[PDB]
């Protein structure tokens, strides 16, 4: 544990990017969390919400 | 059937071509709610039940 200060830098930084590609798997709210399935599934005028 | 005994059907292993129940005018109401009515011959299913 000598070396933590870098070290806390360090993991701050990866758990930050982790935590925002983890929150392209939520759908907020929508049907579904992927793009493409929304793109393939609906008309755009539902779509578009 | 009836509504208290309504009839649920299987359909699996087959290609199913929607554009006929689309484009058919017998229909009065065709309302689809999670999915576009045009997109349905582009997507692969299972557990479809009628």
């Amino acid at each position: 544990s000598a070396l933590g200060k870098l070290q806390d830098v360090v993991n701050q930084n990866a758990q930050a990017l982790n935590t925002l590609v983890k929150q392209l798997s939520s759908n907020f709210g929508a049907i579904s969390s992927v793009l493409n399935d929304i793109l393939s599934r609906l008309d755009p005028p539902e779509a578009e919400v | 059937a009836s509504v208290y005994a309504w009839n649920r059907k299987r359909i699996s292993n087959c290609v199913a071509d929607y554009s006929v129940l689309y484009n058919s005018a017998s229909f009065s109401t065709f309302k689809c709610y999670g999915v576009s009515p045009t997109k349905l011959n582009d997507l692969c299913f299972t557990n479809v039940y009628a």
